[PDB]
């Protein structure tokens, strides 16, 4: 125990982009995140809360238009992509919270 | 018209970037920026200063000896 046991350093959020481009893939994957305030805060249940409400969407889901989830139903209407997930991913004091997708090349915009 | 996700075919080309509300409007403004235009300058001079200088000297020539040949001397 004694010597040079240290605790973390907390971590800087940027916010800033990292765009890989390459076209020979067939779909694209975004994945947007603003920053979580990490485990032990309380906000962590309101916000899994309000990620809930928008939920997760597959190609594969059993019935399309009349999903809750506005994202989710307008997603499947319009096929404006194959995947999406809500996200609270938490570390000790910070975290990021968003959404991922995957759609074709000209549903990125939309989509977001 | 054309639209973006139907304009050209790019391959294996990260770009990096950053929020404004992350950086400098104005960086190294005068550090990076007085260098800078003075290698535009001196990199265009010869191609953009030397007409305009013919023309100089053929301005204040064509003043000068308009003004002097509405003159006499002897006769």
């Amino acid at each position: 125990d004694e010597d040079a046991v240290p605790t973390l350093s907390p971590c800087r959020f940027t916010g800033s982009q990292i765009c890989h481009r390459e076209d020979g893939l067939p779909l694209a994957h975004v994945a947007i995140a603003v920053e979580g305030p990490g485990w032990a805060h309380p906000d962590n249940v309101a916000l899994q809360v309000a990620n809930a409400i928008i939920g997760h969407y597959d190609c594969t889901y059993g019935g399309g238009a009349h999903l809750s989830s506005p994202l989710a139903s307008i997603a499947a209407t319009n096929k404006l992509c194959q995947s999406f997930q809500t996200f609270n991913i938490c570390y000790a004091d910070t975290g990021l919270l968003g959404a991922h997708f995957v759609c074709d090349h000209m549903s990125i915009d939309d989509m977001m | 018209g054309r639209q973006f996700g139907h304009l050209t075919r790019v391959r294996h080309v990260i770009t990096y970037s950053l929020s404004p509300f992350e950086q400098r409007a104005f960086p190294h403004y005068f550090s990076k920026g007085i260098p800078n235009v003075l290698r535009r300058t001196r990199a265009c001079i010869l191609r953009v200063a030397p007409p305009f200088v013919a023309f100089y000297l053929v301005y204040t020539w064509g003043t000068q000896e308009f003004e002097k040949s509405k003159r006499k001397n002897p006769a």
